[PDB]
């Protein structure tokens, strides 16, 4: 199985912008490993831009 | 000589134990949490896979009739049918022009492959905690497995060393679990021969290899069309086939504290809640005579730069004045700052340097070498890099000291008032005490 590119990230003041470029859809997740947890998961199709 | 303490359940955190014994030089320890396994107990309820439905030949019977005869089959559905006329290739056989009966047959079976891809129904109670923890004094590394529970005693290098029961008892696992391939999911499943057609569970087996089955699936036979020969047939789709798209997240990427799910055996692991309380017993000979060690006086404590940063970001330099030189033992007794090295190079010039890490603006703790003490003050900057890859290695602790600048600016306010009401105090009494006087 292939292995896609790494996002570019940009810091910020407990932020993160996050630049996505996949060649074909993905499966993008992340969650907050505190006491509650804040969830997402999408299917990434085209070049995106995502705040985390 | 016995010893007793608690360590937070952070994997990767530098811990350091400080023993004072009275008749020996302190003595340091350091222990590590290198891998945890929380490991719940599981009852299997039933499992689940697609199913197969056999449908065998029909039996045209003609120039008579046929009786349905009732049979122990899962799902069973059986009916006859009058009047049919069947065609084949090179003719119509059954001479008989409507005295016809064609007998139509169906049930349903476990699938092929069900013994390499099937769904598992758990029951999931009373987690049992097992760590992996690295420990390090004087000359002695070596890491050890351990229970988590203060009923397994491990000896390392003499030493025996007892790890007490977790203070929390905090699962991420629900009551109830379904369990497939690498994926744990919170779902609560219907009961043992109650499953409803075309949702998760229509067809039951007690276990992989039982013979018994409970399906429904509203299997359901049809009158076949005239001239043919086909036994037509309705049936709700798979259940299983619809849970597989439609499960819906996961434990893997839903797990609060950040420990990943992990599955034959089902556990979590590197999860970090709560204390582990630690008891110990050390041997005499892991100790050092007190005449043996050097003497230390005169200590005294100055700060370079400090940082408040994540990672080590404070220097620290310590004054002294010994007789000979060797080995002693460093520690700080406030976790508002937590030292780098757990022993130092003592020597006749006089000067030693240590690293620290602090999260509050003020620090303020004592540290000793060997037996002496030392207070350290130091004003720290915020740092300027926004975001790091690696964990926090301080206490987390924000408060700053008494003697910091904003805390002396509230004394010295609170003081000016507390002055200007004590005045009043002052006059209003000796006015009252003048008047009563009269
Ligand atoms: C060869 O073909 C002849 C076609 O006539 C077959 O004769 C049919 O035999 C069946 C079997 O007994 C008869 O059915 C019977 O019908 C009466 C009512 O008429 C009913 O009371 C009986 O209980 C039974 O169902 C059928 O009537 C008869 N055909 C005719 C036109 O009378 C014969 O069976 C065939 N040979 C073989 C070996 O199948
Ligand atoms: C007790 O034993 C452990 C394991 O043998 C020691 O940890 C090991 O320390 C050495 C360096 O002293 C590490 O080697 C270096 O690791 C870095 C990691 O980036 C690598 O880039 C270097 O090329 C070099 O290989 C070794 O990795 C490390 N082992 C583990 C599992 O982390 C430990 O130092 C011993 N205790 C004492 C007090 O020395």
């Amino acid at each position: 199985v292939p292995m896609a590119r790494e996002p570019t990230v940009i810091h910020g003041k407990r932020e993160v912008t996050l630049h996505l470029h996949p060649d074909h859809p993905t499966l993008f997740s992340y969650r907050t490993l505190g006491e509650d947890p804040q969830y997402h998961e999408e299917w990434v199709t085209a070049a995106v831009e995502r705040t985390i | 000589y016995e010893h007793s303490t608690v360590m937070p359940n952070v994997v990767g955190f530098p811990y350091k134990a400080h023993i004072e014994r009275p008749g020996y030089s302190p003595l340091t320890l350091q222990m590590q949490v290198v891998e945890t396994s929380l490991e719940p107990t599981l009852n299997l309820e039933y499992i689940t896979c697609e199913y197969k439905t056999v449908v065998p030949s029909p039996y045209v019977k003609c120039c008579g009739a046929s009786e349905c005869s009732t049979k122990e089959k899962p799902d069973y559905q059986c009916k006859v049918y009058t009047g049919v006329y069947p065609f084949m290739w090179g003719g119509a056989y059954c001479f008989c022009d409507s005295e016809n009966t064609q007998l139509s047959e169906a049930y349903v079976d476990r699938s092929d492959v069900c013994r390499h891809d099937h769904a598992s129904a758990y029951k999931a109670h009373t987690a049992s905690l097992k760590a992996k923890v690295r420990v390090m004094y004087g000359n002695v590394n070596q890491t050890v497995d351990v229970y988590v529970n203060g009923d397994h005693a491990v000896t390392i290098g003499g030493t025996q060393f007892i790890f007490g029961p977790l203070s929390s008892a905090w699962t991420p696992f629900d009551n109830k679990i379904v369990v497939y391939k690498d994926e744990v999911f919170n779902q609560d499943f219907p009961p043992y021969g109650s499953g409803q057609p075309g949702r998760f569970g229509d067809i039951q087996s007690r276990t992989v290899e039982s013979n018994d089955l409970y399906a429904n699936t509203a299997l359901k036979l049809a009158r076949p069309s005239p001239g043919m020969v086909h036994v037509p047939y309705t049936q709700t789709p798979s259940g299983f086939k619809y849970w597989l798209k439609e499960k819906g997240t996961a434990l893997n990427t839903k797990a609060p504290f950040g420990c990943q799910i992990k599955t034959n055996p089902v556990r979590a692991m590197n999860c970090a809640v709560g204390n582990i309380p630690v008891s110990m017993n050390l041997p005499d000979s892991a100790f050092t005579r007190i005449v043996e060690a050097p003497t230390i006086i005169d200590l005294t404590c100055t700060v370079a730069t400090c940082t408040h940063s994540s990672d080590f970001g404070g220097v620290l330099t310590l004054t002294y004045k010994t007789d000979k030189n060797g080995d002693c033992s460093v520690h700080s007794h406030s976790n508002v700052a937590t030292l780098q090295e757990a022993t130092a190079k003592v020597k006749t010039a006089g000067k030693v340097t240590l690293h620290f890490s602090t999260a509050s603006a003020s620090p303020s703790f004592v540290v000793s070498l060997c037996s002496a003490r030392a207070t350290c003050s130091a004003s720290c900057e915020p740092p300027k890099d926004h975001i790091v890859p690696y964990a926090a290695s301080h206490s987390n602790v924000v408060f700053p000291d008494m003697s910091g600048t904003a805390l002396s600016w509230v004394q010295k306010i609170s003081g000016g008032l507390g002055a200007f009401a004590i005045g009043a105090i002052l006059v209003l009494v000796v006015v009252t005490c003048i008047g009563l006087r009269r």
